[PDB]
């Protein structure tokens, strides 16, 4: 079908660069992700300063490329701590540029504990074909 | 309700670089836009969603996918550009009638202030025909997003204007 074909294209074409942290009191990065979010077999993380928790604010910005075309861009993010729930937020894009990389940024408003246990899910939806998953364990220092 | 804030010029304007300095991050580093810059914050109490879109030939084109249940259009000028300001003329007041856009709030960033050869703003206001605007409420504000000058002012004006509708 040219459906299946097209929804094949789109998600190959699609590419999440980097995921970063910052203190959104100062504005300064604590934490920026290298590295192939998107690869597989592979359980993504993020070494981050324990200040993080610390602040009030702090504001987690994402990047991302599409080859191709979409007209209902949106996506999911949840952080667990085990199976509680800290954080959920959500964001409809709506139309996303061929050949383009976007921008995406929140500002979100006790250690031997929580390293290695927080868990950052990016779910990437057009309309409601699922195009891509990401995975990012936090470890506090 | 949350309010959605669209933020658009000619490319290399300085609409990221305002976008960036705004939230207090560093503007030393800012490389043209090849898509959209999407900023969710809360500022004054208002929760806002500001869309910095690239201005490159090829990038305006797709403007008016953004187009829909816009509050407040943030148009970007390059004060020291005296070049390409009928293009930037053009440009707005093509959006001017776009049915999409009708009855948002219009601001105007006569931007890069800072710059040694910058027009006024009465001469950037005289530039682009504002004050033929009946369509909208605007208001022209002179700035510089490197040293941060005359930023809030302009936000500011706009959010309380939105909120007075
Ligand atoms: N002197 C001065 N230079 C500025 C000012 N603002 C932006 N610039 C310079 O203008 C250039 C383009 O700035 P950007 O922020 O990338 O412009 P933009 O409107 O986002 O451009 P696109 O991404 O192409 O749409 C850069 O070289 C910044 O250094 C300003 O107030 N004064
Ligand atoms: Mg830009």
């Amino acid at each position: 079908s040219a459906k299946d074909e097209r929804a094949r294209e789109i998600l190959r074409g699609f590419k999440l660069n980097w995921m970063n942290l910052r203190d959104a009191e100062t504005g300064k990065i604590l934490w920026q992700g290298t590295e192939d979010l998107s690869v597989p077999g592979v359980e993504h993380e993020a070494r981050v300063p324990k200040k993080i928790l610390k602040c009030k604010a702090v504001s987690r910005e994402l990047n991302f490329s599409s080859t191709e075309q979409m007209e209902k861009f949106r996506l999911e993010q949840k952080v667990y701590f085990k199976g509680q729930c800290l954080e959920e937020w959500f964001f409809e894009f709506g139309f996303v540029i061929p050949n383009s990389t976007n921008t995406w940024q929140s500002l979100i408003e006790p250690a031997s504990v929580l390293t290695g246990n927080v868990i950052i899910e990016t779910k990437f939806f057009d309309d409601d074909l699922l195009v891509s998953t990401s995975r990012v364990r936090l470890f506090y220092v | 309700r949350e309010l959605r804030l669209l933020m658009l010029g000619l490319d290399n304007a300085g609409k990221t670089t305002i976008l960036k300095k705004f939230n207090g991050e560093d503007v030393d580093t800012i490389s043209p836009t090849l898509g959209f810059n999407i900023k969710t914050l809360e500022h004054r109490g208002f929760k806002l969603n500001i869309w910095d879109v690239g201005g490159q030939k090829s990038l305006r084109s797709y403007w008016r996918n953004y187009f829909e249940s816009t509050d407040g259009l943030i148009w970007v000028v390059d004060s020291a550009d005296r070049q390409r300001m009928q293009d930037c003329q053009r440009e707005l007041q093509s959006l001017l009638v776009e049915e999409r856009l009708a009855g948002a709030t219009l601001l105007i960033f006569a931007n890069k202030q800072d710059l040694p050869g910058a027009l006024s703003c009465n001469a950037i206001q005289e530039a682009l025909e504002l004050d033929s605007i009946r369509s909208h409420h605007w208001r022209i504000q002179g700035c510089s997003a490197v040293t941060g000058e005359d930023l809030l002012p302009g936000i500011d004006w706009l959010l309380d204007d939105i909120s007075s509708r």
